[PDB]
């Protein structure tokens, strides 16, 4: 019956307050829907304040990112889609229109005044029991390299819809998996390089065979070189100081100086000469380097690189078969890279250096010939999203139906369940489960289909036992995924659903929102 | 991170300030050991500080 | 540093290896007194070095 | 006066308020802040979530967190807040309860002190009611079962412990994991651990089971100059607080140069520098390097074909605590560099967690540590945050049940027989004094209310019954059923949690309501 909090505090211990929740998670549903399916249209992220920058997306991801918000329930399913990006790809639209749903869900429930436990218990079990269903149903592959490289290809295929890429599709997708054939079983993501360089078409876009550096050559390098024996290096070069210090030139004359100077040039020359021992028709210089080192590698004539990033010395130093060396006392105890030719290439209206039949292949550059700034960051967005599901998909061989059908599959478990189950958790389940069946209706309302009919034939399909059923999306149509092609991860689906259900069990256990009194700005 | 010539004036023109305020506290130094792996496209950052606060920045 | 004024003037690396382990010295001979003395725990205003 | 005046410097800016119905004032707060808790009592408890004044989302259920972060304008709001952090410093959840009972006992004092009593009774009232109460709950209190070997009544403690938060949802491993910790970090001869012996590190993606114990080293760096092998085996280490470089004394140098002798005479130090370091460590017979102030990339090369795999840049207690796990020695500088005292590890790994950047080293020691550290999987920020202080809560309940004879019976029971306890101490007793008491076990019932409450069935109807069965039964222990499961009793429903928690609580809260009870007057400025 007393103010107690300070001048901008607010708190509201009613259902205002999950209203209020409510409304925001909506509003975040609704922004969302239209970005998926095949169907699905991109949407503008407009600045003012952040002087007229703009991106366009599809994957909600960046929407997310790029908005905020007072209310804390929809900064909370940002960081929700935050995760779910951080862990494999696509699928932030899924779990977001999803909990969307699931609230929807709530907010009928609450309209019959039902303790949530009883709501959190149930979706606790049909959580459990789903999981429990689609892994008994997890389909795994790899035995076979045809079979594998197929799986691979409807993965690729059926994401690709879900962006805009699909009007290339057999020029990505394809494409895209050889990418992660380059990794060889290694688990890491950052050696796939990305490019983007506007001008051309998508289609213009290639994979080339090899290997490419964007920076500045010294003053006198050689334009080509074949064989080239590689050294990669990180260490002064730039008059190379002696990392001494607290020590002083302290002296009577300019003849000592001068031989000082004459001495410095002669050290310089030894360290160019103790590199050189080793032996090498190519050098790879980090940094930069100086005027006299030029000159002297000039003198030897050799192909030096400078100013090179560390990241990206680190992927060449996998590629070519070298690594980076700092000191040369052993011409002996180094790997040297190996590549076929290093020439000149002119890409864009930007200069390249081309690694061509380089030894090793491991590492990978997608370079991007867009039309536009936009479309190439949306398009960089989208390879990296797909190469992430790739090497999940190698990762874990084990796959799973889309187009519904383990959705359904699921779905049609949790009803069976609920029927097997008394009390209101049942129907509570039962909306849970129609809370499921939302989802591929929301794919269906992307491709504005029959969408009753549609649901009724699926569920029908899967009382039947029919566990292949799917929903056409060339024509409208039910079908057999089997037949078309339409496989997904086996992880990305099962920690969808998992998020979802950690996110609703947070969300939904929530009684009073305090926004403190705002600092200032 | 010595080598380009703007940090190479910048340290120039405050070692020359030196000769002028012997009462100010001047610090150079590799940022490497400094601060791990710090970011070689962030240089040459002024920093002013006093009893530990940032008064000042003036940063790359 | 000794008062935060002294000066240290040599001519050759050996030099400046002596003085550096010369300080290391000093360091660990105030430990080895203090270690010998029998002293189990010690306390000071001022900082204790790593 | 005949003149006006003033004595005080913007008298007419500053208020002041004073009498009994200045009293009122606090307690009408006294609702607000109680009012605002008793929403989350229950291991079916409904949690808070709430921005700071920067824009930060926290959930939480307990209520030193809750109270801390939220925007306090008036004082007894913020001695509030100091008191539910207080109760967090010596237990953890049921600072909700603190704040409960404490207000509850506030509105009762404000309901009986219209009669007209002196409130220097209410206090002595409620301060014997208190003490008779404590006296009587240590007395009923039994033995706990501890030890090495056995568990499970501290499984089923944890458990409950856990049965106020979210951590609720997988509720079976983070109890086992949690008594393993303790069990393992703990201190034998003293009964006491230290929690900076225990470090908690939690990454984001994965899910709630792949929660682990690893009585080992967890370390977010990887293996310096990467383009080495991401892994070994059976590793010993030489652990540095000194760079890879020629060093510079404290005291201000000059090396006066005048020859090219000398600059020589320079070159030939900095290589025999660096490489009689390589021999050093290389030749004492450790296989891992570990650097706390980093190092040169020369240094990093020479490690690198010597095979000698190697770290650097690391915070000063994790090394401190891998020391420890490893059980070798930190080693100062060269000079005192021992073989004796390396250390050997079981296995050393990076892990990349698929897509990100970020590797951290995990590190199985060859020998168990006293040190144990806990890693975190799941798929959000504030559930990992909720985790974090829900394990942290487990942890201090582990060790304050570390100690026999300690264990009693919740479940909103307790309370009960303390207030028969109290009731028939105040029959034992004059009037003009029982009043107080009579107040003291009205606010004891009132937490089993607010759990039924919390519950969403019938509260009043049901805690009567309940209390009527304690009566009339030989069960002392029997509370709620607060989760479809049956019976009443709480030797086989297990709510399980420590008596000193209990006894703190109780005490703590009827020292604030005397703090409360014993001001009247506030001079505050109003501009």
């Amino acid at each position: 019956p007393v103010n107690i909090f300070k001048a901008g505090a607010d708190e509201e211990r009613a259902e205002t307050a999950r209203l209020t929740s409510f409304i925001g998670a909506i509003a975040i549903g609704d922004l969302v829907k239209s970005t998926l399916g095949p169907k699905g249209m991109d949407k503008i992220l407009l600045s003012s304040g952040r002087d007229a920058s703009l991106m366009v997306t599809n994957d909600g991801a960046t929407i997310l990112k790029n908005i905020g918000v007072d209310n804390p329930a929809a900064k909370v399913l940002v960081d929700m889609s935050r995760v779910q990006d951080d862990e494999v790809g696509d699928g932030t639209t899924s779990v977001t229109v999803l909990a969307a749903e699931l609230l929807r869900e709530a907010e009928s429930l609450i309209a019959k005044k039902i303790h949530p436990q009883t709501i959190i218990a149930g979706w606790r079990e049909a959580t459990k029991a789903a999981r429990e269903a689609l892994l008994s149903s997890a389909v795994d592959h790899g035995s076979d390299e045809v079979k594998f490289r197929q799986d691979l290809m409807n993965i690729a295929g059926t994401t690709l819809s879900s962006k805009l890429l699909t009007h290339h599709k057999d020029h990505f997708t394809k494409l895209a998996v050889e990418a992660v054939l380059r990794l060889k079983g290694s688990g890491n993501l950052e050696a796939i390089h990305i490019i983007k360089k506007l001008g051309g078409s998508l289609a213009d876009s290639y994979l080339d065979e090899g290997f490419l550096l964007d920076k500045k050559i010294g003053v006198n390098q050689p334009k080509r070189i074949e064989n080239a024996k590689i050294l990669i290096a990180n260490t002064g070069m730039d008059t190379d100081k002696i990392k001494i210090f607290g020590s002083r030139v302290r002296v009577d004359s300019t003849a000592k100086v001068a031989e000082i100077e004459h001495a410095e040039k002669e050290k310089m020359k030894e360290k160019v000469e103790r590199i050189l021992k080793h032996g090498i028709n190519c050098f790879i210089n980090r940094q930069l380097i100086y005027n006299y080192p030029e000159q002297l590698f000039g003198a030897a004539g050799v192909m030096a690189i400078e100013h090179a990033d560390f990241a990206g010395v680190e992927r060449l130093a996998l590629v070519t078969g070298g690594e980076i060396a700092s000191t040369f006392d052993h011409p002996e105890l180094v790997k040297l890279g190996s590549c076929k030719l290093i020439e000149e290439v002119m890409i864009g209206e930007d200069k390249l250096i081309h690694f061509s039949g380089v030894a090793l292949g491991e590492a990978c550059t997608i370079v991007l010939r867009g039309a536009t700034q936009q479309i190439l960051d949306e398009a960089e967005r989208s390879l990296h999203d797909a190469l992430c599901v790739l090497a999940q998909t190698v990762k874990d061989s084990r796959t799973v139906y889309g187009g519904g059908c383990s959705e359904m599959l699921m779905a049609h478990a949790v009803t069976q369940l609920a029927n097997r189950t008394p009390g209101k958790e049942a129907v509570a389940m039962e909306s849970y489960a129609k809370a499921l069946r939302m989802l591929p209706t929301i794919i269906a309302d992307n491709a504005g289909y029959d969408s009753a009919d549609l649901v009724a034939q699926l569920r029908a399909a899967h009382s039947e036992g029919n566990t292949t059923a799917g929903l056409d999306m060339r024509e409208g149509t039910i079908g057999d995924m089997a037949i078309l092609g339409i496989t997904e991860s086996f992880q990305v689906k099962r920690q969808v659903l998992l998020s979802a259900a950690e996110a609703a069990e947070v969300i939904l256990r929530v009684d009073n929102i305090i926004k403190a009194a705002p600092r200032k700005r | 991170k010595q080598g380009i010539p703007l940090c190479a004036l910048i340290n120039q023109h405050l070692s020359g300030l030196a000769r002028k305020f012997p009462d100010v506290k001047f610090i150079k130094a590799i940022s490497t050991t400094c601060i791990p792996n710090y970011p070689d496209r962030n240089l040459p950052t002024i920093f002013v500080y006093l009893e530990g606060d940032i008064k000042a920045q003036f940063i790359g | 540093a000794e008062k935060d004024n002294a000066e240290i003037r040599v001519h050759t690396v050996e030099d400046y290896q002596a003085i550096v382990d010369a300080e290391w010295n000093i360091l660990y001979d105030k430990l080895e007194k203090i270690h010998h003395s029998g002293a189990k725990v010690v306390l000071s205003k001022l900082p204790i070095g790593d | 006066y005949g003149r006006p005046f003033l004595i005080i410097k913007d008298q007419d800016r500053k208020s002041r308020l004073m009498g009994l119905e200045a009293l009122k004032s606090h307690i009408m707060a006294a609702k607000a802040v109680a009012n605002t808790m008793r929403t989350s009592l229950g291991p079916n408890g409904l949690d808070k979530m709430m921005v700071d004044k920067d824009g930060d989302v926290t959930v939480t259920n307990d209520g030193a967190t809750i109270l801390s972060m939220m925007d306090v304008d008036h004082q007894i709001a913020k001695l509030m807040v100091e008191l539910s952090k207080s109760q967090d410093d010596e237990i953890g959840d049921g600072t909700t309860g603190v704040v409960v009972l404490a207000g509850a006992l506030l509105e009762e004092a404000e309901q009986l002190l219209d009669r007209g009593i002196h409130p220097i009774r209410i206090a002595d009232g409620y301060e014997q009611a208190a003490r008779v109460a404590i006296e009587h709950l240590d007395k009923i209190s039994d033995s706990v079962l501890v030890d090495i070997k056995d568990t499970e009544p501290l499984i089923q403690t944890a458990k409950t412990t856990l049965g106020s938060k979210v951590v609720n949802s997988c509720h079976r491993q983070m109890a086992e994991i949690a008594v393993n910790a303790v069990l393992t970090v703990a201190d034998m001869e003293r009964r006491d651990v230290d929690f900076e012996l225990i470090k908690v590190e939690g990454k984001v993606g994965g899910r709630l089971e792949d929660t682990k114990l690893i009585k080992g080293v967890i370390v977010d760096k990887d293996f310096s100059h990467p383009q080495m092998p991401k892994k070994v085996e059976d590793a010993k280490i030489a652990i540095l607080t000194c760079p890879f470089e020629p060093p510079k004394p404290k005291t201000k140098h000059k090396l006066d140069v005048t020859s090219v002798e000398d600059y020589k005479a320079l070159q030939k130090y900095e290589k025999e520098k660096f490489e009689e370091m390589i021999q050093q460590i290389k030749e004492t017979g450790a296989n891992l390097a570990i650097c706390q102030w980093g190092f040169d990339d020369e240094a990093n090369h020479l490690l690198l074909q010597n095979n000698l795999p190697a770290v650097r840049w690391v915070g000063g207690p994790e090394i401190e605590l891998i020391a420890i796990a490893t059980g070798g020695r930190i080693v100062p500088r060269f000079s005192e560099l021992t073989a004796e005292k390396l250390g050997f590890a079981g296995l050393v790994q990076e892990i990349s967690f698929g897509t990100t950047k970020d590797k951290m080293l995990v590190i199985e020691q060859c020998k168990n540590s006293r040190a144990v550290t806990i890693f975190i999987r799941g798929g959000n920020k504030m559930i990992i945050e909720e985790a974090k202080r829900s394990l942290h809560d487990a942890l201090c309940v582990i060790r304050n049940l570390i100690r026999d004879n300690r264990v009693v019976y919740g479940g909103g029971a307790a309370e009960i027989s303390c207030a028969l306890a109290v009731s028939q101490e105040a029959d034992k007793c004059p009037t003009l004094e029982q009043y107080a008491m009579r107040a003291f076990a009205d606010a004891l019932e009132v937490i089993p209310m607010a759990l039924s409450e919390n519950s969403g069935m019938n509260p009043i109807q049901t805690m009567t019954e309940v209390r009527a069965r304690q009566v009339k039964e030989m069960n002392p222990a029997l509370g709620i059923d607060c989760l479809h499961k049956g019976t009443n009793d709480m030797k086989q429903q297990h709510v399980i949690e420590t008596l000193i928690g209990k006894k703190q609580q109780i005490s703590l809260a009827t020292q604030m309501v005397r703090m409360i009870l014993k001001i009247d007057d506030i001079r505050k400025p109003g501009e």
